[PDB]
């Protein structure tokens, strides 16, 4: 079933408004509601908290503190915490302060408000400079990798590039908000939420109530989008509801008005990037030596692995002899960072594409011949590595870049862009061509591993379940597939549940695109157990050897007779078979050492390209993207609608990620963006008007579910080509650097117009 | 106060309490909890529902819509787009076909707004979906859906609907209105809505003292004048541009880019003037056409050029009890052309809003109306340039010379939508851009085809 | 769990066979997405199985 | 543990009222409730 | 109509529309759902809860008890019974520590009534127990965990709610309601409601029209007269019970097994009386002692022999808006002896219920009055055997020879409980149990030791 | 501490498990077979009056 291009497993349900979520499910008369109250100050102490005109706002119940915090007071996915309610001081213009319960999502809004609030401000920190001369940071003081000798490769070098580029971050805006529900249940809770981590919302949870873990139990059925927002921040909402469960005795579920939810969660980390690059008189780089300072945010959340991976992926897609990253994770005063589709790679490869993308220019050369030739080499003594020092044993983009060059029809339209330019003076078509190496797994090695537990009913059909959660990015139906093929049955005859810490255990977050690679083997397992279940019986029965018994398309067959999978089943309830397993995986072949940067931290890399053409006005700078190409490889698909998809939508997030996608601080550190009005995510008309996409189709060099390969990251890496092609129409209006910056926002182009016009 | 209208398929009776409620709440509370919502604020689309009267039928926001708005009309969620016998609508095999969704959140959304255009067989996508915005899949695959379900026939299910109706103050008639607003100067007059529901969603703000004016069939008319034209205040932005597609092209490719086909099917010009904000778009581009505007008060009715409307930022030449009653703009303008810029094409403020109005006396400059919304604490427009401009020849540089002076004309804001320098910059933008377009140069970005 | 005592019996056999304290095992609701295909709880067999 | 005499499971529970049976489950509002109307007869044919 | 009480400890303050409805009902639907429903009849305990006035502190059936009857009262439920720091109550721990639940159903109920027992220090705990059933344990358990409670000191929290106070009619004087019911003679009288609650839960009769008369203080009282005891109506069995433990030990010892506990700490005699049933098992009892009951209408009042009030099943010597007042009781009556004849000792209905109180002129009988309930529409003498029995001698064997006029005084009939022949022969039986009680030989089984 | 650690070794730490009585095999019809594992006793003495 694996293989075929069959349909999300919600589509109906989407499509009619039946499918729920979190705020959709039916509760009780008496659930409570809830709302933070936030501070208003970028870092201060806080002085007075007079909350009296709370709780005399109409309908509310109970109003809530860091003290009346019964145990912990922590969300925060690492070790060192982050307060759920504020201990005194605020670190960001946001940083809840107080909660409250009142009989309705209104009513506990309207009271958030009325807080009387003295505080003692103090000097803030908002700005990477500002950090680093403070040396305000995390992992007491930067990372630094090093693979050979830079300086001496960059000293004695035919060509070379130095630039500083700024990278700003992006708010996820999932269409469904933050939200969770906690249901007081005898002795324990019973947390519903939109997370993408029940286990972890488990644990939160009850360290936040005192309770062992085998009293929680976090259901969670589907999200209305994810990515990455909601791998750790949906703690705060789950303990806060959890918290003013067991004090008033009742259900109380939160969900934030876009507004909060915007000031409040973290978004991807912006960064700056210096970079200084080199090479060979034929092309060949040299030596790469980069620094990356990276915005973070008043506490960890997960800066750590985001900003391990992007120096991860700092050599782009290019074998560099001599490369070295020097990575400070600067802590600030503002919303603190997090997870979002990339985990830092997108990050790092922009810097590593930016360079080479100034070298070239640099040395008159063009930028595609110069990428395709430093790709690391094809596979089939000695392979090359990274500077970390994997082995890249299955790159094929040479061949990949090639054929989309092809099919893109790329020189031709080249041709035909720098013909249309030379007759325009208003208008200037650009175009760029830029590729994608992502590496798959958890940078913190333990967190791959997945289970999933299987359940056949004596009338044949069957109810899956497993440690993922679905986002909307098609997991569940590659589960079930997955799972249909192995059994040997219909799809149709499997119906996914929800995921629930109490059916699978310990499961990490759905992330780090590995949700179906891993998953996918679970259930594999599991099927596999059972199906070895029936073949025994039926063997046994019909004297003879399991191996030979045969489950296809729903029928068994065994020693020339045939008879329906349910009435193998129905026999073997008879005979007393167990119908019932778990299954679990743990990715094989991971170690590396995040201190020393040297090790194989991923099993395979995923990669793709895609040719970006896009057209900006001079005078204004506005533009657009005119067309796009695509091709991705997505290993032997476990369903390529579902990842032609993932292609898609990822290349126009990406996208949207440098062109109008904008955060702005003001001077005293608030969130000026704050709400759909001023944070603009690609608008339907945004899309390409011809989008071209198609997938690499070849089996996966290591051993994953059906080798297919993982496709929810990789390919939101390919945006970058739409920044680069912006930039290819700057450089086509003056011979100088346009020094375009990201986002690439109007504004921001038509500087880079005016730079390469050298017109200041 | 009790109101009916059909939900669904159904009649239904309301006694309303609080006329301030929004129609996505009311849904979400009846447990109706297939529209969704994702911001409250206008801009996602994802509460998008049907309604229907005699002018037919559109797609426009829960989120900003009262309540009492709906009396007597036809209302249809995601709920009921299918058949009551459970056949889908073609619009939604379409995308289960086509893998329109991947989330779901964002669905119904969709759903409700394709639906609603196949209704009327509209196909201009792009702009028809505007307003629905959808983080996970890119697009295409939803326009897939669009194209594949047209060649359909609409849904008859749906069109039975036509058939239907055949405190807070609610006025049918002009007259009515007046006499009231005069009694109560302080009242909070909705038209559309489309501001004034984010006083009560994001500020939290309470409002007594209500009327409604989208019941006055006699405030929202387009009446041909011996002089121009007469548009009524509730006049909707959609209606509008309909009207203007002919005699005001510009002013409906501007109106194109006001908000999205769901607001603008509500949004009202009275409104956009009565707001008053600096960077409402309607102003500039009346105000570059030079139309007029007409207040009333009781039986009153001063009548003023429009850009003479606004004082100061936040402040308005209009009387306790005065109000908005129409605009009036001529026959003809082909001088008109009209610049919106913002950080994205679609459904957004604007950053600068260039309008141009230039007469000829061959080859030379007889008049220049020249405005501009978010260069100043109010649209206005630029003397200094405008004068400057006078009998000088039409060419480039001549313009290329009179820049400096929009410096003096404005001095412009800073802010998260874009630098004073640039909006500045832009301002001047606008003008090369208007002599390279009159001069037949190609200058738009959005007629580019691939 | 009718009354008659097989959650605990349940729980304590859980605690032995694990090495640990029986307060470290809670018991949960039954429920066929858990374990299927199971028989009515009767002819005095709920513990012995 | 096995061949303790401890305490039933839910005996706290049990004791002070907190134990929940199928009617103590809260449930939405809307919820219906429902009965049978039962034949008055031993054995006969339902005729209208 | 508003009513207060204390709850758990809380103060609390309802309005009244439905004065029928059932403090178990308010108590669920409040949400406190501890109080079990397991009959809706008063026969299983499984409601039972604690409430508290001047008079002390009793456990009561929540499924006979309407709202309108705890105003002013002290009511805790098996949610209140631990203290508010969480520390469980005696009988709690000991519920634990014994094994006293399995199925756990039952035992919100027995706590309630364990703890109301130990809030009095009472230990008669199978009558405190008889009327919560339990079907899992066997009962021994709980005995064991009542008795190993009592060495405890009592609950403090629970005696704070000594303090308290400190549409529907509710007289507080015999005044009033006289006064009342004349006027409303179609009224519905509930004293304790132990019987017209069954109305309403099971008929699901709807009553309007009715009137509360446990809060008449006056129409409750024992007050020694010249010559006897007069018992108001409203005075309760339980309490009927306690005082003649002394004076008739013989009516104490039958109002032993007069339904359970809680039924009997609010269940009047008055009613016991006006429901008028032939199994009630008052009546008998009281007209063999011979006791005399007083009617009242307004400020009339009449006075017949007891036996007299009742003419046929199901009617009564009663007058359009008169009222059961009091009954009067000689001061003593040795010869009284009671016989409760069911399938099962414990709160049950009689099969037969037999009294008989002979006087004696030493070996000759002077006197005799002899009483039956279950045997006819009606209580009544055995005036046949009363009669032939006068002037013969006390012996076994006259007594023997005088049976069948038994059979000429009643004709019993069949039922669910026993046959006819059953209840005729019975009948018989209790006569020849009395000469042998009387003249000392050993004939109850319930005195017997192991 | 071994559990923690386990999980951080990758190992899966849920499991189902499933039983079956031995022995069994009787037929109704004939009235012959093993239909019970085993057999329970007991004793009681009564009395009443
Ligand atoms: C999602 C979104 C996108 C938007 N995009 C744009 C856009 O691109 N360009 C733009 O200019 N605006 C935009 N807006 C805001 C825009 O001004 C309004 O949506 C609209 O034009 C006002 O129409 P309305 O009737 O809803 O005004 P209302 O909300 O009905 O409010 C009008 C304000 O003026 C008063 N008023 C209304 N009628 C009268 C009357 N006739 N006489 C006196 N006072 C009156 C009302 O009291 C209120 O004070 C957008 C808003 C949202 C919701
Ligand atoms: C579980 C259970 C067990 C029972 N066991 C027995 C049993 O052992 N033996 C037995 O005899 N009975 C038994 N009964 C019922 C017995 O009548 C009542 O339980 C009690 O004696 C009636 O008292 P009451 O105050 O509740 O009468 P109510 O229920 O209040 O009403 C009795 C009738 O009298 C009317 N009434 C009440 N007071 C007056 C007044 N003074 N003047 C005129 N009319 C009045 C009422 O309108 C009603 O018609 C049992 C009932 C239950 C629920
Ligand atoms: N439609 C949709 N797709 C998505 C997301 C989402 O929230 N919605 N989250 C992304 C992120 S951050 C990851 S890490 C992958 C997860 O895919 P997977 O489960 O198979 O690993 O989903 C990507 N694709
Ligand atoms: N307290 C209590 N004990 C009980 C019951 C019950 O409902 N409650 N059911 C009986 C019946 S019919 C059986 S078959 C056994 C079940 O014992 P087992 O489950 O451990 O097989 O409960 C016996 N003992
Ligand atoms: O290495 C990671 N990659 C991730 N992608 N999305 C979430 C991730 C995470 O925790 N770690
Ligand atoms: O043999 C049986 N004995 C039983 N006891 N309680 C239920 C039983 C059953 O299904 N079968
Ligand atoms: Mo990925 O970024 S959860
Ligand atoms: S909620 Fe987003 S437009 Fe209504
Ligand atoms: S499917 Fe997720 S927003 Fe549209
Ligand atoms: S429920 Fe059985 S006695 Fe009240
Ligand atoms: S414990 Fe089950 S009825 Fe008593
Ligand atoms: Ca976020």
């Amino acid at each position: 079933s694996v293989g075929k291009p069959l349909p999300h497993d919600s589509a109906r349900a989407h499509v009619t408004g039946q499918a729920r979520y979190l705020d959709d499910l039916p509760c009780p008369a008496n659930t409570l509601h809830l709302a933070f109250g936030l501070s208003t100050e970028a870092s201060a102490a806080i002085t007075g908290l007079d909350l009296e005109p709370v709780r005399e706002s109409p309908g509310v119940i109970a109003v809530f503190t860091a003290a009346d915090l019964p145990h912990d007071n922590d969300a925060s996915p690492a070790p060192s915490p982050e307060p759920v309610l504020a201990t005194g001081e605020v670190h960001f213009v946001g940083q809840p302060i107080f909660l409250v319960a009142a009989t309705s999502h209104r009513a506990a809004r309207i009271a958030a408000r009325k807080a009387r609030i003295t505080y003692a401000p103090r000097p803030a920190i908002l700005t990477l400079d500002q950090a680093l001369a403070a040396d305000s940071r995390f992992e007491g003081g930067p990372v630094i990798w090093a693979r050979g000798d830079v300086e001496t490769a960059l000293a004695g070098a035919a060509h070379l590039a130095e630039g500083c580029f700024e990278i700003g971050g992006q708010e996820h805006f999932y269409l469904e908000g933050q939200a969770a529900l906690a249901l007081p249940a005898e002795g324990g809770v019973v947390i519903h939420c939109s997370s993408q981590h029940p286990s972890e919302i488990q644990h939160k949870v009850a360290h936040a109530l005192g309770l062992a873990f085998h009293d929680v139990r976090v259901e969670m059925r589907r999200m209305g989008g994810g990515f990455g927002g909601k791998e750790s921040q949906g703690n705060h909402l789950a303990i806060a509801c959890a918290v003013a469960a067991r004090a008033t005795g009742r259900p109380c579920k939160m969900r934030y008005d876009r507004d909060d939810d915007m000031v409040i969660t973290g978004k991807r980390h912006d960064f700056r990037i210096r970079y200084r690059i080199g090479a060979d008189a034929s092309g060949k780089l040299l030596g790469a030596d980069f620094v990356h300072l990276a915005r973070c945010g008043w506490s960890a959340d997960l800066s750590l692995p985001v900003c391990d991976r992007a120096m991860l992926h700092a050599d782009g897609s290019y074998f560099v002899p001599a490369l070295r990253i020097e990575s400070h994770r600067l802590r600030t005063n503002t919303q603190s960072n997090t997870a979002f589709r990339g985990f830092g790679g997108p990050q790092g490869a922009l810097g590593m594409e930016r360079a080479i993308e100034h070298l070239a220019r640099g040395m008159g050369r063009d930028p595609a011949e110069l990428r395709a030739l430093n790709f690391y080499d094809p596979p089939e003594k000695k392979t090359q590595t990274t500077h970390y020092g994997q082995e890249v044993a299955d790159c094929v983009l040479g061949e990949l870049v090639t054929r989309l060059q092809k099919s893109a029809n790329f020189t031709t339209r080249r041709a035909e862009i720098a013909a249309w330019n030379s007759t325009n003076r208003t208008l200037a078509r650009g175009i760029a061509l830029s590729p994608v190496k992502f590496g798959i797994s958890f940078t913190l090695t333990h967190l791959n591993q997945a289970g999933a537990l299987v359940q056949i009913y004596t009338d044949g059909s069957v109810a899956l379940n497993h440690g993922g959660t679905e986002m909307g990015q098609g997991l569940h139906a590659k589960m079930v597939q997955v799972a249909a093929a192995v059994l040997g049955i219909d799809p149709v005859q499997v119906r996914i549940t929800a995921t629930d810490t109490s059916k699978v255990p310990n499961t990490s977050a759905t992330a780090a695109s590995s949700g179906a690679d891993m998953n996918g083997m679970a259930v594999k397992d599991a099927c596999e157990t059972l199906r070895g279940r029936l073949a025994g019986f039926v063997a046994a029965r019909e004297g003879c050897a399991a191996r030979d018994v045969i489950f296809d398309a729903g029928q068994v067959q065994a020693s020339g007779k045939s008879w329906r999978f349910a009435e193998i089943v129905a026999a073997a309830y008879m005979a007393r078979i167990s119908l019932s397993a778990t299954g679990f995986y743990a990715t094989p072949k991971l170690s590396w050492d995040r201190l020393r940067g040297q090790g194989r931290p991923f099993l395979y890399f995923a990669y793709g390209a895609a040719i970006t053409e896009v057209v900006i006005d001079r005078l204004t700078g506005e533009n657009r993207i005119l067309r796009t190409d695509i091709l991705h490889d997505a290993g032997a698909s476990l369903n390529p609608a579902l990842d032609i998809g993932q292609i898609e939508g990822a290349y126009v997030q990406g996208a949207g990620w440098l062109t109008t996608e904008e955060l702005v601080w003001d001077h005293c550190g608030r969130l000026m963006t704050h709400a759909p009005s001023t944070y603009k995510i690609p608008a339907f008309s945004d899309r390409p008007r011809i989008f071209n996409v198609a997938l690499w189709d070849q089996p996966n060099r290591e051993e994953t579910i059906f080798r297919s390969k993982a496709v929810g990251e990789p390919p939101f890496l390919l945006g970058i080509s739409a920044f680069l092609a912006l930039h290819d129409a700057c450089a086509a209006c003056g011979p100088h650097w346009p020094d375009l910056q990201a986002p690439a926002t109007p504004e921001a182009v038509l500087a880079a117009v005016r730079r390469a016009e050298g017109r200041a | 106060m009790e109101i009916a209208f059909l939900l669904n398929g159904e009649t239904r009776r309301v006694r309303i309490e609080d006329p301030t409620q929004s129609l996505l709440e009311l849904l979400r509370a009846e447990g109706l909890t297939g529209t969704k919502e994702g911001c409250n604020e206008g801009d996602c689309g994802a509460c998008t529902v049907m309604i229907r009267d005699a002018a037919g039928s559109r797609a426009v926001n829960a989120c900003l819509m009262m309540l009492p708005q709906i009396a007597g009309k036809a209302l249809r969620t995601i709920e009921g787009i299918a058949a009551p016998d459970g056949r889908l609508h073609p619009v939604q095999q379409a995308m289960i076909d086509h893998h329109g969704s991947q989330c779901g959140f964002c669905t119904p959304g969709f759903i409700v707004s394709m639906a609603a255009a196949h209704d009327r067989d509209r196909k201009d996508y792009d702009d028809l979906l505007a307003g629905n915005l959808c983080r996970c899949t890119g697009y295409a695959p939803i326009l897939r859906a669009a194209e594949a379900a047209a060649g359909e026939p609409p849904a008859d299910w749906l069109q039975a609907d036509a058939a239907f109706t055949l405190p807070a103050f609610l006025p049918e008639t002009s007259d009515a209105l007046a006499d009231w607003y005069l009694a109560h100067p302080e009242a909070t007059l909705i038209a559309g809505g489309t501001d004034v529901s984010l006083w009560v969603t994001k500020a939290l703000r309470d409002l007594p003292e209500v009327a409604f004016l989208s019941h006055c069939k006699d405030l929202a008319q387009i009446r041909e004048t011996p002089d121009g034209y007469g548009i009524g205040a509730g006049v909707t932005i959609a209606a509008l541009r309909a009207f203007a597609e002919g005699p005001h092209p510009a002013l409906a490719g501007l109106l194109r880019r006001f908000a999205s086909e769901q607001v603008r099917q509500v949004a009202t010009i009275g409104g956009n003037i009565a707001n008053g904000s600096p960077i409402g778009d309607g102003p500039p581009a009346l105000i570059a056409m030079g139309a007029s505007l007409t207040l009333r008060r009781g039986q009153e009715r001063r009548r003023m050029p429009l850009e003479d409307f606004f004082l100061e930022y936040r402040k308005q030449d209009r009387r306790p009890g005065e109000f908005v009653e129409s605009v009036t703009l001529p026959k003809s303008a082909p001088g008109l052309r009209c610049y919106k810029l913002s950080k994205r094409f679609d459904q957004d403020i604007s950053a600068v809003c260039g309008c141009l109005n230039l007469t000829l006396k061959g080859s030379k400059i007889e008049t220049a109306r020249i405005a501009f919304g978010g260069m100043a604490g109010v649209p206005k427009r630029a003397a200094a340039f405008e004068a400057a401009l006078i009998g000088q020849d039409f060419r480039e540089d001549t313009i290329a010379a009179a820049l400096p002076l929009l410096a003096q004309d404005f001095t412009p804001l800073s802010d998260m939508r874009a630098s004073a320098a640039y909006r500045m910059n832009a301002a001047q933008a606008m003008a090369l851009r208007y002599v390279r377009e009159l001069s037949g140069e190609a200058v738009a970005v959005l007629e580019v085809m691939p």
